[PDB]
Parts: structure tokens; sequence; C-alpha cells
RNA sequence: ACUUACCAACCCGAUGCAAACUGCGAAUACCGGAGAAUGUUAUCACGGGAGACACACGGCGGGUGCUAACGUCCGUC
RNA sequence: UCCUCCUAAAGAGUAACGGAGGAGCACGAAGGUUGGCUAAUCCUGGUCGGACAUCAGGAGGUUAGUGCAAUGGCAUAAGCCAGCUUGACUGCGAGCGUGACGGCGCGAGCAGGUGCGAAAGCAGGUCAUAGUGAUCCGGUGGUUCUGAAUGGAAGGGCCAUC
RNA sequence: UGCCUGGCGGCCGUAGCGCGGUGGUCCCACCUGACCCCAUGCCGAACUCAGAAGUGAAACGCCGUAGCGCCGAUGGUAGUGUGGGGUCUCCCCAUGCGAGAGUAGGGAACUGCCAGGCA
């Protein structure tokens, strides 16, 4: 309802991906978060994208 | 400083021997000096209230805690959290020369000053008073004030009656009927 | 506005009462708040869900200022 | 709200897990003037072993007694104390106080003696 | 006429009435007008029976209600299905155990308020009995 | 008292008019400064108003009649 | 700004009432441990074959209805 | 369809075109952790200020507060701040609860890697309970799977997801 | 062994509030000072540090004391399991369980480990 789903993308070369949601009109920019990718067993810088 | 000592050196001895308490310690204490200014109208201007801070800030010489709303009620038309105020909370040394300042050097410069008020106590030895303008401290610039304002003060004494706490403040000679 | 609505029974209550013997993992009360707190060997799940952290036999008591509920679990 | 109640306050939560937990805790206690320390069992009646600045043996070698200097030796006291009583690894509870002054040279000094935690 | 003046809810389940009274004494007067049977008392028989005893003593002394009518009661009306919903609150009434003191009356004679009463006791549809105040 | 965030407070010197009992004191305001270096400003002080200075008045506030 | 036969929440004492009130609170019910007698295993599992899923009056506890109905909807026997 | 209270007879469950209400969202903080804090309401005093803003004292004691309905909870706070943060972790999971089933839920503990803390320790979202849609068909990314003579490819499976 | 204090607990109002009295060698508390450690959406108030001039005023502890809270029978009353009955919306009998409120009355906690001070 208004919030939008994303997916936050592994800046390791794996194509993991969490996915979310986000407002994204009042929190329009970019979700940053470190999360645990688990294709390199490491946590690693994790940046949002479209789903 | 110096009205620090005036209590030490002097006003406990006069104390003692007014209400011949059994200990030193039960003599009246200046606790702390809290001045306030309800702003009121920075809900219209947010601006308001910056240059009162700064007046106090002068006034008083330390940066201000600036309140907020503890609760909406729309009969002032204010939102809860929206700043309405702001105030500073004297103690210890700073506290006394802004005492000394107060009596030595602004309630002269009230327009026709003719005395303060000797009734404004809480009922447990506390006084509070207002000021119509700040422009009788001399930190205040009269030639930059954005606008006359005004401002409460608030003695906080450990007194427990009223005799007691007047004659703490009595005993200053502070200005009465 | 007109009534005629109710939602599902949720199957509350205590699961295990005073002196059953459980092994660990059994849920002893479910619960909307901690109307039983958890004691000794006993968990609180996110629904307040007491559970056993151990064998052993389920213990009703009623400890401290507040004279609060505790279960607790008694090795047998 | 009163200095003594909220400290207690303040410390409740954390004993109340370590009573979970069963650990035997080292327990500081801090006034002005003094500096104490209990290692106290876990069924939380009994004392084990404890050191203060209250006992002559102690401020005997002190400047004064309330100062973080002095805090230091009731570490290294209490510390030494436990092991000859055989007691190893321990929970600190500062007991409402900051883990900081005095209190935080305590420990050390119970740490720098070799007791566990 | 009596009625609560608000309430946490409009309708109330239909319950029973089994029990003895409470509050069996004249509390308040010197006499007072006493229930034998078990039942409902109606805002409106309050009323009648209320300003029987306030003629009959030409308003001298003082009377006491003793009792609140604080159930409302439904109906639903003719031509009307079974359900499709619970009626519409019309009037009000105190449940009514035997042993409950009604009225109380204080500041006449006694053979006054025992007429008195007697023409209240007329409007209502339990059986009373008339009873004084009593030390202990 | 929280460093870097409050209103400088120097030691001023206050200097009164036809009355020569200075006072010096915490206060903000800026001036310029003097005998052992602090600042200086000529008001009309306690010792002025005729409630504190209690009586004598004359002085450049004001009067209360002329003559008669 | 003073005052009135007026009307008055709060608070105090006195008295009722509550399914969606509780600073109290049973009888029964239910869950668990042990034990004997008794009981054609009455219990449990899997497996073959089903039926049945219009219910009725009475009793107790109730909602609804008018504490109306050979009324109507639950629980229990 | 779903949540909460009552009816509901002191375990669970329990009908009605019975009685009240509410959901189909929200939040990258309003999540995590460490440290810290304690409401509502009245009286008295106080510039402009008022029945009610902000300041002070006393009384009070949670009647407040909780993103929202009800109930149940909450001071050790779950209620209010601040700093550092990404555990709103991936793989599993003793043992339970609840269901005709499909399913739903609670869950210590194990492995890997992580945040906060001196530390004991906490964290697998939010005080809990609503905030939802099976299958098929199909889109997108990944893939030691499969690849109709053979090597590829297309299609398919497998993981994620729309 | 005793009285006093402090710290950790058991119990969780007979254990609390009040009202009165009371103690500072030690403890404890207010306290003194603060550049700094460290802190204040401002304030050395609180946190915190260095201290020991003063005080038991506040607070705290102890003693008392029934104004409250709190506790609380006996008897009776309510209800209710089974069996039976009536004038069956409610009631009664036998038998078992047996409240709540209220009354008498209790009640100014009791207690363990450790440590210090006096005797
Ligand atoms: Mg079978
Ligand atoms: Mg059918
Ligand atoms: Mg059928
Ligand atoms: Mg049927
Ligand atoms: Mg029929
Ligand atoms: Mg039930
Ligand atoms: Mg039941
Ligand atoms: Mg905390
Ligand atoms: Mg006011
Ligand atoms: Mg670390
Ligand atoms: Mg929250
Ligand atoms: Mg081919
Ligand atoms: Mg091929
Ligand atoms: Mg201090
Ligand atoms: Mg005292
Ligand atoms: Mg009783």
């Amino acid at each position: 309802g208004i919030r939008e789903k994303i997916k936050l993308v592994s800046s390791a070369g794996t194509g993991h991906f969490y996915t979310t949601t986000k407002n994204k009109r009042t929190k329009p920019e970019k979700l940053e978060l470190k999360k645990f990718d688990p294709v390199v067993r490491q946590h690693v810088i994790y940046k949002e994208a479209k789903a | 400083a110096k009205l620090h000592d005036y209590y030490k050196d002097e006003v406990v001895k006069k104390l003692m021997t007014e209400f011949n308490y059994n200990s030193v310690m039960q003599v009246p204490r200046v606790e702390k000096i809290t001045l306030n200014m309800g702003v009121g109208e920075a809900i219209a201007d947010k601006k308001l209230l910056d240059n009162a801070a700064a007046d106090l800030a002068a006034i008083s010489g330390q940066k201000p805690l600036i309140t907020k709303a503890r609760k909406s009620v729309a009969g002032f038309k204010i939102r809860q959290g929206y700043p309405i105020g702001c105030k500073v909370t004297l103690r210890g040394e700073r506290m006394w020369e802004f005492f000394e300042r107060l009596i030595t050097i602004a309630v002269p410069r009230i327009r026709d000053f003719r005395g303060l008020s000797a009734k404004s106590f809480d009922g447990r030895g506390n006084y509070s008073m207002g000021v119509r303008e700040q422009i009788i401290f001399p930190e205040i610039d009269y030639d930059k004030v954005d606008r006359v304002r005004g401002l409460d003060i608030t003695i906080t004494t450990t007194a427990k009656s009223d005799e007691e706490g007047r004659a703490l403040l009595a005993a200053f000679d502070f200005p009465f009927r | 506005t007109r009534n005629g609505r109710d939602s599902e029974a949720k199957r509350l209550g205590v699961k295990r009462f005073g002196g059953e013997s459980v092994l660990a993992g059994s849920i002893i009360v479910r619960q909307r708040g901690t109307k039983f707190h958890a004691g000794a060997n006993v968990g609180c799940g996110r629904d307040h869900t007491l559970f056993a952290k151990a064998d052993g036999k389920v213990k009703f008591e009623v400890k401290g200022p507040k004279n609060r509920k505790f279960i607790s679990i008694e090795a047998e | 709200m009163d200095k003594k109640s909220a400290r207690i306050r303040r410390a409740t939560r954390a004993r109340r897990k370590l009573q979970e937990l069963g650990a035997t805790r080292l327990v500081v206690h801090r006034t002005p003037r003094h500096i104490y320390a209990q290692v106290i069992a876990p069924n939380g009646s009994e004392v084990l072993v404890a050191a203060s600045t209250v006992e002559k043996a102690i401020a005997e070698q002190l400047k004064y007694t309330g100062n973080k200097d002095a805090a230091a030796a009731v570490g290294k006291a209490v510390a030494e104390r436990a092991l000859e009583k055989g007691i190893k690894d321990v929970s600190f509870d500062r007991s409402g106080f900051q883990y900081h002054g005095r209190v935080q040279a305590l420990a050390d000094a119970a740490r720098e003696a070799g007791l566990q935690f | 006429m009596l009625q609560p003046k608000r309430t946490k809810f409009r309708k109330m389940h239909k319950g029973r009435n089994r029990g003895l009274a409470q509050g069996t004494d004249v509390s308040f007067g010197s006499f007072g007008l006493k229930a034998v049977g078990r039942g409902r008392l109606t805002a409106r028989q309050i009323e009648a029976a209320r300003r029987a005893m306030t003629r009959a003593v030409k308003r001298q002394g003082k009377i006491w209600i003793r009792v609140f009518p604080d159930k409302p009661i439904t109906e639903k009306p003719l031509a009307v299905r079974m359900g499709k919903g619970k009626g519409n609150v019309e009037y009000w009434v105190a449940l009514i155990q035997p042993g409950k003191v009604l009225y109380e009356m204080d500041g006449v004679p006694e053979e006054l308020a025992r007429e008195a009463f007697k023409l209240a006791a007329a409007k209502l549809p339990i059986k009373t009995t008339f009873v004084t105040k009593t030390v202990m | 008292m929280k460093p870097n965030i409050h209103p400088e407070y120097r030691t001023v010197v206050f200097h009164d008019t036809s009355v020569d009992e200075y006072f010096k004191i915490g206060s903000t305001i800026k001036t310029d400064r003097e005998i052992e270096l602090d600042g200086v400003t000529y008001p009309y002080v306690t010792i002025d108003v005729s409630s504190k200075s209690h009586p004598f008045y004359t002085g450049k506030l004001r009067t209360v009649a002329s003559e008669g």
C-alpha cells in the first residue's frame, strides 16, 4: 500500500539478493545495508535495485 | 561569586539568628535559578524562537534548552512536540553572577522601578517573577533587539516556608514593598 | 453499524499443568501478555508462549514483591 | 528518583539476568569515601570472598580511601582471595554504577590478577 | 422519570433474577416499603408509586427511592419476523429480589407513612410489606 | 560546562555615573577595556534608583516639581 | 471587579446495580503422578467394508423472543 | 476473508440476520544493542499567557504511554532519549502447540558470518494477537542438474523472486 | 557472645503510610571542590572525579505509637456436586464442598551469609 517491493543486491559477483519494501517517496534514495551473502559466505554491502 | 560570599560570610549568620535553627543545614539555601521565555508564537514564525534563545543566552550566559509542547491542545492550536518556548537552568557560579547582575544592574533599569513584589512565593519558599522588557539587561543591545520581549524568573530555594524563603531574599536587601 | 463478526479462537491456555513431566521445548502456556512469567528452565517466545528449556516436571510458583505468577521446571 | 532507589532500579535487570545464568557474581559497591567488593554465590545469600577499604589491613597502604587508586587495590585483593578459595570464573555486577571511574579501576585490577570475566 | 443518563452499552442480555435482596434495612428514613416478591419495577412504576406517596403526605417530610432502573428492556413490534437483530430499547426496569427496600420515608407520623406506602403499593406489580428503622 | 557552544563570558567591569563604585561581573557584553584588563560601560545602577539607593535622587532620571 | 433562594463535577461518609466491572471468589469440570478392585481390551495403531452430515422432546446452564410458542440457536445429561 | 471482547456454564472448544468494535497498512527506524530516563491529573506561584501552551514547587502514583481496535500485558519497563549499527542474518533444528487436510504457530540448541557491550550477555524484525490469496500458466536472475544421433542450443528441473 | 552500621539475599503489606521521638567515633548521608576522567537535547541537578571544612537539616536507620492500609476467625448467610420434591421465570429436603462481605481479634515484620565500629 504505496510501499513498493525492491531487491537488495550483493556487491560481490554473486547474483544473490534479499527482497524488501520501500516507501519510495519519502525515502527515495537507494537503500544500502550490510548483509550476509551465502554464496561467498561472508557479510557484504548490499545495494537497492528495481524488482 | 561575590554574592555567594555574602551568602556565606553574611547571610547564614543573619538567618541562623533569625529562626534559631539548630543546624546550619536548616538555613535556607538558594538552590537554582531557572530562566524561561514562553514564546507561544514560534508556531507561526519558526525564527521568533531562535532570537529569544540568543536573548537568554547573552542574558544568562549559556545555550538555552528549547522546550517543546508536552501535550498537543487545540486551544492554543499547538501540536505535541512543537517548540513553544526556551529555558535556562542556572546553578553554581553562573547562577550567582546572574543573581547580582539582576539586582545590581537590571532591576534598576526597569522603567519607573518602585520595588518588586514580596508575595510572589509559591507557598513552599520559592519565588517567581516576571520582566516585561528584556532590554533592562545590558547584555541586550537596544539597537539590535528584533522585538521587545519578556521573561520568567524562578528562584528555587530550600526553605520550607515562605517566611523563611523571604528572609533569604530579604537578607540580600532584595527590593520589595 | 451492524454486528455479526468474530475471529477464530486461538486455543490459548495452559498446556501442561502442575506436575506434568515434559521434555525440553514443550509449550507450557500460550498467553497474550505475560500472565505467567518465565522462571527457571523456562523460556518466553515472541508471543509470550512459555516453553521448557529442560526435561523435568512443571512447577508453578508465586514469587516476588509483585506476587507475579511464575513457571519453572524442576528436574524430576 | 532519589539517588539510591534510582541506582538500584538501574541495576535490577542485569542482576536477574545474572541470577538466571547462575553466575557467581563479583559485586561492587561505591560510596564517596569507600569502595567495597563481594564475590557472591549463585544462591545470592552467601558471600564467598570479600575485600574493601573498610578493612584496616587494606587502608593502611592507601592515600585516600575513596579514589581510583584505592579501588584498584580492592580489585586486586578480591581476585587473590577468590583464587585461594579456588574461584576463577565470575561475572561483574556493577550494581547500577556506570562501568567507569573507580568501578572500572577495580575490575581492571581483578582482571590484572587473573580473575576471569 | 428515572433512566441512566448514559451507559457503557445500549442493550443488555436478559439474564436471570434469582437471589435475595441487598440493602435490606431502613438505612436513610424512619420507615420503609419493602419488597416481598421477585420481579421487575419499571421507571413508570416507580413514578406512579412515588407520586402517590408524595401526594399522600402533602409534600411534607422526606422521601428516598432506594431502587434505580438501570436495566434496558427491548421489544420487537407487530409484524416483525423473529431475528434480524435485537429489539429496540423501549423502557427500563430495576430488578427486584425478595427483601429490597424500595422507598424509605421520614419526617412523618408512622400512621401517615403507612397510608402513603399503602397508596404506592397499589401501583407496583410485586407484593410489599411495611418496615421500620432498627438499631442494629 | 560543555565545550564550544556558549557565549564567551568574561569578567567585565561596569562603570557608573555620578558615583565612583564600579562593579565587575561575569556578563557577556562587549565594550573596551582598562585597569587590570577587563571591560567597561557607564549605566545608572542599583545604588541609583531611589528605592535601592534609598533617597537622594536629583540626578538625570526625572524630578517631581520645581520650587514651592 | 461583588453577589445570589440558584445549578454544581471532584473529594468525604452513607446505599444499590453490571454479559462486554474485579482490591475477592466457590461447588463441579478438566490435566498430571501413583495405587487396588473390577471390567469379554473396554485403549491405541494400522488395514478391509460402512453408514451419516433433516434430528425431536425433557432436565440443568444460556443467547434470542414477551424468562410467549409442540418457537428458535448453543452447551451438557 | 481476517483480529479483538462478550454470549461461552472458572482447561480447550462452542451457535444465531446475538451484543460492541476493528484489519486488507505502517516503520531502514518506529528494527538490533549498550547506556540512560518515568507518565496522567489536580492545587500554588509565575511576562505578554487566557479554563488550557512554556517555567517552578507540592500533591499523585501510571488513572499515562504503546504507529491503530479490543482484550491481555508491560517499571527489570514492552513506555521516553542518545551513541554504535544491520541479527528485518544463510543453513538447520531437540521438542512442542493447533489443525479433517492444505497449512499455521512457538522453539532452545548446532554450523557459518555479524552488530552492540569492558563483561555475564543480547539480536533469526516491531509488547503479542489482524495488515491477506492455494494451484496452474508465465516473467526475471542464479545453477556441479537435464540437453531425443553427437557438441551446442531451445525447452525442462533445481534455488531466488515477480 | 552483645548493641550499631553498611553490602547480597529469603519472605512479599502482620512486612506499608502516618504521627511522634531519635543516631553521626565508625558506617552512611547531605557535603567541599572540579581544569581534568567523565558528563548535561541548558545546568557538576544527575551522571562522574579530587577530596574531608561542616552537618545529622533532608535523606537514611532505630525506637515507639492503632489514624489509615494490611491481616483476619467463630457463627450464620450465598452458591453448588449427587440424589429426591414443589405452588417449577423461583424455591424446598437429604448429603457432601461451602464462599464474599461483615464481626471478635491480630498487627508498629521475621530471617541468612559476609564485613566494619563500639563494648
Ligand atoms: Mg481407524
Ligand atoms: Mg449438510
Ligand atoms: Mg445439519
Ligand atoms: Mg441440535
Ligand atoms: Mg422444536
Ligand atoms: Mg473457555
Ligand atoms: Mg468451562
Ligand atoms: Mg537497559
Ligand atoms: Mg496556573
Ligand atoms: Mg567487543
Ligand atoms: Mg515499538
Ligand atoms: Mg534433434
Ligand atoms: Mg543431442
Ligand atoms: Mg556532589
Ligand atoms: Mg534529620
Ligand atoms: Mg471469610
